């Protein structure tokens, strides 16, 4: 009859097929993921094409329908969702090459390999060869060696393709009503038609430098104390007043802080909180890690695993015989089946993944009332939020000596509440002005604010200003460095890392005041709450289905991202840091003083 | 005195298939002994649940007729087998009265029902003009026109086959899974009642 329940019945009969045909792609996607074979590739590029044909007949059917026409809000979001061209309304020749460009990059991300001139018998992949380099050496001229020469092939070969690719990228949002591709990834975040609960696409950026400016003296004070350890490490290259050397980050890029953490130690000589040790000493399988994080979810009150779970899903490293892909994934693949891939070590790190990874299957869990194209998060930070929140949990101290893994006689004094601040200072403060840095950049070349002749003039003069770390070696505009790097490779969002360290300790207070915990933040544990537990359940169980900006007030009580959380966290260790620095000078210089 | 011709509860509950639950199998029993204790004390049955009678003295009343239905839905649709529910099948497919004696009988058969390749040998009606009456059946494939063009009986815009298949793989949730449900009604008519309970000795 109406326009309204007419859509509904097309998004019920889209549905009903739409989760069958997804739960084929997925079941395919799995059988690649854990069977790496060429006919378990054809079978997922089949799978994903009919997939994608599908999605292109069934948004071809969707767009009849009038959005203005249809009040529920709940319809118009699953239409809108729906509605969207993507690629299709790009030519075919520009979409058959855009396409072609994603999967070169694609490639020659994932099968760059690089080493030594002069030295070519042997070359090293990027995971684990450079890897391993950049996360352990302690030498200036390999890293730098290793820096460079990875950014040469990579950049040299990825610069005219990414040329292109903004370009076509550009074509197809400003084809699909948006100013550019930057306005496309800022549409994730975008809320129209709740009365108050409205976001924009433009307040996405002036939020994100509101946030950056309150980030702004922690970071700074972090970065003169790691600075001031790197002078330590390497006697003459940093300078007291300038910028970090660029190859001296721990990771290949910059992105985490973390593999610093041996350098930069503020007491060494008080013991770590290691608990690796006393997983192998008791013999702690896999099944037994994944069982302890069933127990922490079913502590604060969440539904435990599936039989399903324990039957498919691969929680150990298959053997020689059978190839997987090693990095830790958790898949809702439809239709009530939900796996976790993952290649489970007995280290802490692994134990914490797991924990990060359950969190994502409670999370995926909790929406499968919804409709199936509102089984999402509501946006793209909350979905990595939830699971680092219980990253965070299952690190403190007390819930390892809560499951037995902590000896009850281990000494919680201030120095190492300030060494673990300070390690969750590199992980998490530390990729804060890389990730700003890096969506700004990407949103000034989408929206034509950078010319092309001056993309790396400007991203050096960036991270100089922002993140305070200083090229070695000047580039040319032949070097694609920003492209060495998974995400923008591969057409991926970046924000979401942003968004998703400040939502994660945004839902931390709001469930450790649920808790009624009456100590600091971080050492802060939600199991054995059920109220903590029901008042995430209630933004978990929504999904898409309603505003980021409502299930922020359902969790936390405010409309808007918020900082002062993420401050409060590691208040101790800035008080530390202020103290720290009473000698060195907080601040860096934009000038070549250490290298150029 | 000693009893034998027991009802036949074999080719209901364990038949080779079942129907869809659009066309859902109704099979009269009449003139036989019923033994309802064989079925209440089952470990094989999931959902047991009886409106309008209690199990313990199912073995003791006698009916005039009971009417088995059988069929297959998922396992999220076995609470819409209730008197009063909404949902897919209750609208569509099984309508329950509210005024219902009766039993209904669920259980799992993700070991019988569901195959790797998917299990599409199930159906369900997704759409009708109006909600069904209590124990209706409506097995026309006729195509349901949502909008006000004539579909003209082929499937274009607006215009939908009504009958949907079932996917079942045995990798699914439980929620997902295929449930076996046999529902049965106990009336009472003026005719001399036949289907009586086992008496003891
Ligand atoms: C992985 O693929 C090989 C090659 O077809 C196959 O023999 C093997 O059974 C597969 N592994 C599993 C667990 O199915
Ligand atoms: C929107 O539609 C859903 C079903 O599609 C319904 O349950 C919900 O109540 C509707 N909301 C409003 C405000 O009409
Ligand atoms: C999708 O592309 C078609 C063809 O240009 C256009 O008519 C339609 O408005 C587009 N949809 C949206 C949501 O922009
Ligand atoms: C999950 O919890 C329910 C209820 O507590 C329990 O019956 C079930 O056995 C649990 N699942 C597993 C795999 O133990
Ligand atoms: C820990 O507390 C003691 C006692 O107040 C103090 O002397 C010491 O400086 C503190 N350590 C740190 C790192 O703040
Ligand atoms: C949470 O509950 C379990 C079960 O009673 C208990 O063993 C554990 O110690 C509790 N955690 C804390 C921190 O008390
Ligand atoms: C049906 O099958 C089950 C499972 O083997 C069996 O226990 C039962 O006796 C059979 N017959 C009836 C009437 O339930």
């Amino acid at each position: 009859s109406t326009i309204e329940e007419q859509a509904k019945t097309f998004l019920d009969k889209f549905n009903h097929e739409a989760e069958d045909l997804f739960y084929q792609s997925s079941l395919a996607s799995w059988n690649y993921n854990t069977n790496i074979t060429e006919e378990n590739v054809q079978n997922m590029n089949n799978a994903g094409d009919k997939w994608s044909a599908f999605l292109k007949e069934q948004s071809t059917l969707a767009q009849m329908y009038p959005l203005q026409e249809i009040q529920n809000l709940t319809v118009k979001l699953q239409l809108q969702a729906l509605q969207q061209n993507g690629s299709s309304v790009l030519s075919e020749d520009k979409s058959k090459r855009l396409n072609t460009i994603l999967n070169t990059m694609s490639t020659i991300y994932s099968t760059g390999k690089v080493c030594n001139p002069d030295n070519p018998q042997e070359c090293l992949l990027l995971e684990p060869g450079l890897n391993e380099i950049m996360a352990n050496s302690l030498d200036y001229n390999e890293r730098l060696w290793a820096w460079e020469s990875w950014r040469s092939e990579v950049g040299k070969q990825l610069r005219p393709l990414y040329e292109e690719y903004v370009v076509l990228k550009n074509e197809m949002a400003r084809a699909n009503h948006y100013e550019d591709y930057g306005d496309y990834w800022r549409g994730d975040y975008e809320v129209n038609g709740v009365d108050g609960y409205d976001y924009s696409r433009g307040q996405l950026i002036e939020d994100v430098e509101h946030t950056f400016e309150e980030i702004k003296p922690l970071y700074e004070h972090l970065h003169a104390y790691v600075r001031a350890k790197l002078m330590n490490a390497y006697p003459s290259y940093i300078s007291p007043i300038g910028c970090l050397p660029a190859h001296l980050l721990g990771d290949m890029w910059g992105r985490f802080w973390t593999n610093l953490y041996s350098l930069t130690v503020p007491f060494g000589q008080k013991p770590n909180i290691d608990v690796t040790d006393a997983m192998v000493d008791q013999a702690w399988d896999a099944q037994r890690i994944f069982k302890e994080a069933e127990k922490f979810f079913v502590s604060v009150g969440l539904p435990n695993m599936t039989q399903g779970f324990w039957e498919n899903s691969m929680l150990t490293d298959p053997g020689n015989v059978q190839k997987a892909v090693c990095h830790p994934t958790a898949w809702d693949l439809g239709k009530g089946d939900f796996r976790i891939l993952m290649c489970t070590k007995v280290t802490m790190d692994d134990f914490l993944t797991a924990h990060h990874e359950m969190g994502h299957i409670q999370y995926d869990m909790a929406y499968a009332a919804q409709p199936f194209l509102l089984r999402n998060g509501a946006n793209e930070g909350f979905h990595e939020a939830v699971g680092e929140i219980m990253s965070l949990s299952a690190a403190t101290p007390k819930h390892l000596k809560s499951i037995g893994l902590l000896s009850p006689d281990f000494q919680e004094d201030n120095e190492t509440e300030i060494n673990f601040l300070l390690k969750q200072a590199l992980t998490i403060v530390g990729t804060l002005p890389f990730t700003y840095m890096l969506e700004k950049w990407r949103w000034m070349v989408f929206k034509g604010e950078i010319p092309k002749d001056q993309w790396m003039k400007k991203w050096w003069e960036m991270k100089r200003e922002i993140v305070g770390v200083v090229e070695p070696v000047p580039h040319d505009e032949t070097y694609c460095d920003p492209a060495s790097l998974f995400h923008v490779s591969n057409d991926y969002s970046f924000i979401r890392y942003y968004t998703r360290t400040l939502y994660q300790f945004q839902f931390q207070e709001a469930l450790c005041q649920a808790a009624k915990h009456e100590g600091p933040l971080h050492k802060c544990d939600i199991s054995n709450s059920t109220e903590a537990g029901q008042k995430l359940f209630n933004m978990l169980r929504l999904g898409k289905s309603e505003p980021w900006t409502l299930a922020l007030e359902n969790v936390v009580g405010a409309k808007n991202m918020n900082v002062r959380p993420l401050l409060n966290y590691f208040e101790p260790l800035f008080t530390w840091l202020k103290d720290q620095n009473k000698n060195s000078f907080v601040g860096w210089s934009t000038d070549w003083s250490p290298y150029a | 005195p000693n009893i034998t011709n027991l009802c036949p509860f074999g080719e209901v509950f364990n038949a080779t298939r079942f129907a869809s639950v659009y066309a859902w199998n109704r099979k009269r029993i009449s003139n036989c002994v019923a033994d309802y204790s064989v079925l209440y004390n089952s470990a094989s049955f999931s959902t047991f649940k009886c409106y309008g009678v209690s199990p313990t003295k199912l073995n003791d009343l006698c009916f005039t007729n009971v009417y088995a239905d059988s069929f297959v839905i998922r396992g999220d649709e076995v609470r819409q087998i209730a008197p009063g529910q909404t949902g897919k099948i209750a609208d569509y497919n099984y309508k329950l009265p509210d005024d219902f004696t009766g039993c209904v009988i669920a259980w799992n058969s993700n070991n019988l029902d569901s195959k790797v390749g998917g299990n599409y040998n199930y159906l369900y009606r997704l759409f009708r003009k109006s909600n069904l009456k209590p124990f209706e059946r409506d097995i026309s494939t006729e195509i349901y026109q949502a909008g006000s063009t004539p579909c003209n009986g082929v499937e274009g815009f607006n215009c939908y086959f009504p009958l949907q298949s079932y996917g079942f793989q045995p990798t699914n949730g439980v929620g997902y899974q295929p449930y076996r449900v046999v529902v049965l009604s106990f009336e009472l008519l003026h005719a001399p009642a036949t289907v009586c309970g086992p008496k003891k000795s």
